[PDB]
């Protein structure tokens, strides 16, 4: 199929959030 | 990156630096899209009013990268470029209209948890995620400040710098700049009542402008650091390559060669 | 300030 992208290895892989992103998802819910 | 902070090692898998083989320096960011293409802003590579035009032998692109001068043996890719495209019409005569290029490596590239592609958007994704006020990512190793004092203030970040930036309503982008802006743009940036601040500077050009999609989870480029006027101004926007409006473009030059 | 990278990248 579709190659894999833009899932990270380090964070979305191993289910952990980086220390900004809350920021750009809360973005979309104002 | 002016306003933005330190990044997590591996949060940003695909971002890459474009260098220069001689003299040695930093020439501008770039985004990994699969294992043999790299995504980069046109004006990084020809630039005719500064007599700006690199070769395929004029440079390396360096993969996986943390620090801005380390050499970090264990982690980074080097590689050599086969061929540079350029959009056709491509306008550096005056807007910067279609600024982008497509770089591919002379050999593939092997993914780990330092190397990874982001996606390019599709329609739906285009559509619901390219609204004003909705936030998105850029990262680079750019300057921190427009100016600073000689052999004193900082100037160039140690790693790679974050930062997260609002789009900004097409009309407020349009009042901010004489230059004539198309659809092949958009701007991002804080307006001076939010008191927030941010910007990219020299040195983050051809960088990822990256959104995510809550619903897959997954990120995608939606711009590529472009232009701007000064760094961080009151007043001012950063403009970013409009990727959706360019992808076809992109299908035909990576499915001819 | 770069640290250097081996030499056959740069020949
Ligand atoms: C040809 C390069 C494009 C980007 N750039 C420029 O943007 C220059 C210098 C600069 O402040 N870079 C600083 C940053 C470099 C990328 C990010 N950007 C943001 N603030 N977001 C500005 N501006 S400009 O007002 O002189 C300008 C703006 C639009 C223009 C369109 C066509 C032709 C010339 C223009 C010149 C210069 C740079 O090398 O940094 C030169
Ligand atoms: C830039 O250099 C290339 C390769 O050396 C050459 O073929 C091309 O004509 C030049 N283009 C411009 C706009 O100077
Ligand atoms: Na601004």
């Amino acid at each position: 199929g579709e190659a894999d992208c833009g899932l990270r290895p380090l964070f979305e892989k191993k289910s952990l959030e980086d220390k900004t992103e809350r920021e750009l998802l809360e973005s979309y819910i104002d | 990156i002016v306003e933005g902070s330190d990044a997590e090692i591996g949060m940003s898998p695909w971002q890459v630096m474009l260098f220069r083989k001689s003299p040695q320096e930093l020439l501008c960011g770039a985004s990994l899209i699969s294992d043999r293409w790299v995504l980069t802003a046109a004006h990084c590579l020809l630039y005719p009013p500064w007599d700006k035009n690199f070769t395929e032998n004029d440079l390396l692109v360096r993969i996986g990268k943390h620090s801005r001068t380390r050499y970090e043996r264990n982690i980074e890719k080097i590689s050599m470029l086969e061929k540079i495209y350029i959009h056709p019409r491509y306008n550096w005569r005056e807007n910067l209209d279609r600024d982008i290029a497509l770089m591919k490596l002379k050999k593939p590239v092997a993914f780990s948890d330092y190397i990874h592609p982001v996606c390019l958007p599709d329609r739906e994704t285009a559509a619901s995620l390219l609204q004003a006020g909705y936030k998105g990512r850029v990262t680079g190793w750019g300057n921190l400040k427009e100016t600073w004092t000689a052999n004193v203030g900082k100037g160039q970040p140690s790693v790679l710098q974050v930062v997260n930036l609002p789009i900004v309503e097409r009309p407020v982008c349009k009042d901010s700049t004489r230059i004539r802006i198309t659809d092949n743009m958009f701007c991002a940036g804080y307006k001076p009542d939010e008191g927030k601040r941010g910007d990219a500077c020299e040195g983050d050009s051809g960088g990822p402008f990256v959104m995510k999609s809550p619903f897959n989870n997954r990120w995608y480029q939606m711009g590529i650091v472009s232009w701007g006027e000064g760094c961080d101004r009151d007043g001012k926007y950063g403009f970013y390559t409009h990727v959706f409006r360019l992808k076809k473009w992109i299908q035909k030059v990576i499915d001819q060669f | 300030d770069f640290e250097e990278i081996p030499e056959e990248y740069l020949q």
